């Protein structure tokens, strides 16, 4: 990934002399340049997957910090959550801004000043974007037909291309309503990443009012077997990523498919 | 396990005298009949008997406007559209005759919704589809 | 997804006797009737008639002055207004002859609000709205 | 936004008997009539008349004393001061030749603070103020 | 704030035939009368009359022996002293030819205490002290 | 500790009228009797005897078709096999000439399930097996 | 029927401001009980209920939390029965 963000940086800013790697520049380096040094890999739970930290120092040649800023704002723009591609590796993936360094950092033995921006990419152990979950996979689909977004099901993939939507499942519960039916309730948790945010509130929005209005859901399109909404709520406060924004809970019966044999030929015979 | 379907309650499509319900919630109606209980004169069991029957309904749902206020005790029908989305056969059922028991003038409490509730009777039915 | 509303229940306007009420927090009102069943001696259908109406009505409030034990069982007028806000199409109800059945001279518990409750019935009414 | 005020069900100030009841701490009463309904010939709605009044009370509270049960079954008075705060307009009400429907010579359970709960009837009453 | 005082409900003390009865946990008793209410030829106002009296009891409590299914329907008097320790004066009642009204051999449900209920009636009463 | 088993209610398969019903929930029937108690002339004690007996039974479940709205107050069998799985002993029974007490036409809310309600009577049983 | 928790803060430097602002805010929204949603009307948002934290922060959580709910009807605009013939047999 480090070849993906100093090939981006590079081609897309121009002020840039060079972007290296952590103890490469000499004092002979003509600023400003960028360090890309890589952090931890963390488990981050089901949904996020593993977590990598990324973080991109700019260096400048301490006349003043205000082109360090505007060196910043570029970074900033550059990389967040625009899909990069790795051509070394050939696999891609999408940079989430997370924050910056400590503070603004003068170093006077190489007469610089310093910032470290700070990134980080989803799911990097993640490599299929497939489900078994056949709900998931029902309303992945459907979320896509309406919307026209992308929709990744189980759990996010490091390549997300916002704005998209995931629709992983948190809660499973069965229940043997009767002796030949039984009850199968799913709460479904759905997100809507996007750079935009009135983009975010206007597909939830919609999703909304799509899975309101039309109130049950094509299991396949065999059309058997469909899925009926029970409730669906929207906390906007949820986090984009970890949480998402969008709970729906879904129900379904299904009946035992007890085909046993057939009484083809009977017969019987008299006494008294 | 093959595709079962229940009949969720909110497919329920009522047509009041000919002009479609929007705002009711729950509809009820029974066909009621006097059981006519006979004990025979040698045989312990008791035996029972159709007698005559008698309909009875109830609605609640908001109020939107006077429509069963103007109605007043007025003969009219009810037609109730029962439709399954996973296989589409709308069970549908006509009654008629159907007479308010009493007319809900004023049904308000200050901090809520203004709800309507009527109850009735219906001389008969036709099953129009099933 | 075009406009629908609710006659929310805190838009009611109760005016008993002429002078306007400002302290009622429920209202309901009926207009019953005697079904008279009629069981025909060939058809087995039993057949309902109009028979004889009956108003009966009921109030729920705060108290604050001693209006209805004053009032005792005279006749009485209540005129019922429940605006609509979205569209201005007030529904107006007026009752005739109301006559309480009890007057509430007392009713209060020692750490809560003394609420009145009234019933009664009422020989008639007026839908002057809708 | 002009001041109203709720009368407090706390201001309540019960004599029983030209003594004043200190524990009493929920008080009901009625005075109810007869409906006396009546069909006439040519008129669909029913007419009701005032018919006999008959008067009916309730009190709770907390065991003090044997008041009630040496009370018995006698004649006695009630009177009934809710005064309120806001303004000092106290409705005073007056209850005449109360009796007792039944005396609570026994009413406690081990866990509990021992409640007394008495009701009867009173001949009539007179509004001293309001 | 001078001083005021609850009858705690574990304070009473049941003899039940001469002998303490100490499981007990309620005690109800009252004394009915019937109202005969008369309505006279020319006042419109219902008149009340002492009538006949009619005791009624009824207690619960845990079951420690087979005491009142032996007891049987016999007459048999209960004491009940209410004991207030604030200040001693205990009101103590006396009933006079208490009769069970039905005999509780048997009311056990199978992970809970064994409680015997009691019900029956009294003809009369002494308030042997207040 | 010796196993035990309960028969779990979701081993419960009805057959109506010769085919299986799948969607029910609950039943219920039992056989009763008049009891005609008889007070003897000289002994203390009431006397009870059979009398006449008398079915009634009762559904509750899911709707899934028109079936019962069909079948209307015609007379119908219905079958009842309680299966146990620790053991293979099923219980069966049989409800002889069973009719419906009334058709539930119409029983919808707007945001549940559209749950039917059977109620009847049945002429007589027979133990199938046990 | 759609229901919204809407949250609402007042941020001023002078603290007795904010009490003043949340304070006509919250009479304001209770006497006027709805709101419209539009100039064009044809639309209202039905108070439910307005409650006032202030101790919240005023810049993360917001003092004033108000839920709004609104009905809304589906726009079913299907065909019409615009043309209707019959035949005869016996």
């Amino acid at each position: 990934m480090r070849a993906g963000i100093r090939k981006a940086l590079i081609d897309n800013i121009k002020e840039l002399k060079g972007c290296y790697e952590p103890n490469v520049p000499n004092k002979d380096t003509k600023k400003p340049y960028m360090v890309v040094v890589q952090g931890q890999d963390n488990d981050h739970g089901e949904t996020i997957g593993f977590e990598r930290s990324i973080e991109v120092w700019i260096y400048e040649g301490r006349t003043t910090f205000k082109k360090l800023d505007k060196l910043t704002k570029q970074v900033v723009e550059v990389l967040d959550m625009n899909t990069i591609v790795d051509e070394s590796e050939n696999e891609a993936f999408t940079c989430i801004y997370k924050g910056t360094s400590e503070n603004d950092i003068v170093v006077e033995e190489w007469d610089a000043i310093a910032r470290g921006i700070r990134f980080s990419v989803i799911a990097l152990e993640d490599k299929e974007d497939t489900t078994n979950d056949r709900w998931v996979e029902a309303l992945s689909r459907h979320t896509k037909d309406l919307l026209e977004i992308e929709s990744y099901k189980d759990n996010w993939k490091k390549n997300f291309i916002a704005p998209c939507a995931l629709w992983r499942t948190t809660h499973i519960e069965n229940k043997r309503i009767n002796y030949h039916l039984i009850e199968i309730t799913k709460t479904m948790k759905c997100h809507v990443v996007s750079k935009n945010k009135d983009e975010i509130v206007k597909l939830l929005e919609t999703l909304e009012t799509s899975l309101i209005i039309d109130k049950r859901v094509r299991l396949r399109e065999d059309k058997n077997m469909y899925l009926t909404l029970v409730s669906v709520v929207e906390d906007r406060e949820s986090d984009m990523f970890t949480t998402g924004q969008l709970t729906a809970v879904f129900k379904m019966i299904g009946k035992i498919k007890r085909e046993g044999p057939t009484m083809d030929k009977i017969y019987g015979n008299g006494n008294l | 396990i093959e595709e079962a379907s229940f009949l969720n309650g909110s497919d329920v499509v009522i047509l009041i005298d000919g002009v479609e319900e929007l705002y009711m919630e729950e509809i009820k109606a029974d066909f009621e009949q006097d059981e006519q209980s006979i004990k025979l004169l040698g045989c312990q069991n008791e035996i029972s008997r159709v007698g005559t029957t008698k309909g009875s309904f109830s609605l609640n749902g908001y109020k939107t406007d006077s429509k069963f206020a103007k109605l007043g005790f007025r003969s009219f029908e009810i037609i109730y559209n029962l439709s399954n989305s996973e296989t589409l056969g709308y069970e549908s059922i006509r009654l008629k005759n159907c007479r308010l028991k009493k007319l809900p003038l004023i049904n308000s409490k200050a901090g809520e919704i203004v709800k309507i509730e009527v109850e009735g009777s219906f001389r008969g039915y036709d099953l129009l589809n099933e």
